[PDB]
């Protein structure tokens, strides 16, 4: 993604070493795991609340006629 | 995902229906109330009217 080849050694193989693993990709990290939970339903609370995975379809209606 | 695809097909597949009438009595209480409107007062109106320019036809004598 990045440069320098020894510090990046250390580095660009430890972008995809994390990737280079997907159950906890090399850590997922516990604390991550956490605040995510956190934030995902947080997210969720600060989001409009109508199901995500759910298609919200039509309603009628009928109008002040005298 | 397939959410979108899911809500895609789906959306565009989602229809409508269209908002009720109330009170449309109009086009009726119209056309009755219209007799009385136009014909019924009309023509009663008219009789009316006939009878002053009649006599005034006679005034003109």
């Amino acid at each position: 993604l990045d440069p320098v080849q020894k510090l990046f050694v250390d580095k660009i193989r430890e972008y995809r070493t994390k990737r280079q693993t997907s159950g906890g990709p090399v850590d997922a990290g516990p604390e991550y795991q956490q605040d995510l939970d956190r934030e995902l339903f947080k997210l969720k609370q600060m989001y409009g609340k109508a199901d995500m995975n759910t298609f919200p379809n039509f309603t009628f209606e009928d109008p002040k006629f005298e | 995902a397939g959410l979108v695809d899911d809500f895609e097909k789906k959306f565009n597949a989602l229809k409508v229906p269209i908002p009720e009438d109330k009170y449309t009595a109009q086009v009726d209480a119209e056309e009755k109330e219209d007799v009385k409107s136009c014909a019924e007062f009309l023509t009663q109106s008219k009789t009316r009217i006939q009878e002053y320019e009649k006599e005034l036809e006679k005034m003109r004598n």
